């Protein structure tokens, strides 16, 4: 749940 | 070039001999510096210390394995993570260091 995530380019 | 301090964790690339340390408590940015992200990389971890690294940047999706002593690149590259697989963390593009 708590994990870190990333974001998709922008 | 310089062995890790005790409190300290190193990755070393394999390319240039330039290190990228971090004490213990502390992790990378959302990526690794521009100059190591993504190079192969052997792990110098200090004594006292653990390396987390990620294939992935921001220590990511449970994409952590763990990384004591020194660890040469070619044993790196089929590691259990924390999210069940075997993952390559040759090439790491971010890391945390914890007291071992
Ligand atoms: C994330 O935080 C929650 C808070 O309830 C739990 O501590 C959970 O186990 C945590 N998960 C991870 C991957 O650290
Ligand atoms: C993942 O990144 C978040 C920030 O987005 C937090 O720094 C979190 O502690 C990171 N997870 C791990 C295991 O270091
Ligand atoms: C990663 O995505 C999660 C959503 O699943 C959160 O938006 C989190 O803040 C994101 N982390 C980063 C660093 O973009
Ligand atoms: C964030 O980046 C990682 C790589 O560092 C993965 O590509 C992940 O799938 C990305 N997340 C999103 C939401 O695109
Ligand atoms: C963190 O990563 C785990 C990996 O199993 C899940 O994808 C989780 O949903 C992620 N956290 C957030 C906040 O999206």
């Amino acid at each position: 749940p708590t994990t870190s995530t990333t974001s998709a380019p922008k | 070039a310089l062995p890790a301090k005790e409190n300290e964790g190193c990755i070393v690339s394999v390319n240039s001999g330039k290190r990228y340390c971090l004490p213990v408590g502390q992790r990378s940015g959302y990526s690794l510096p521009d100059w190591i992200v993504g190079q192969e990389v052997y792990v110098d971890s200090g004594a006292k210390a653990k390396v987390l690294l990620s294939d992935w940047d921001n220590l990511s999706y449970n994409r952590i394995g763990e990384f004591v002593g020194n660890v040469n690149p070619a044993d790196m590259k089929k590691v259990k993570a924390w999210n069940g697989q075997y993952l390559d963390f040759s090439k790491p593009r971010s890391m945390r260091v914890v007291y071992k």
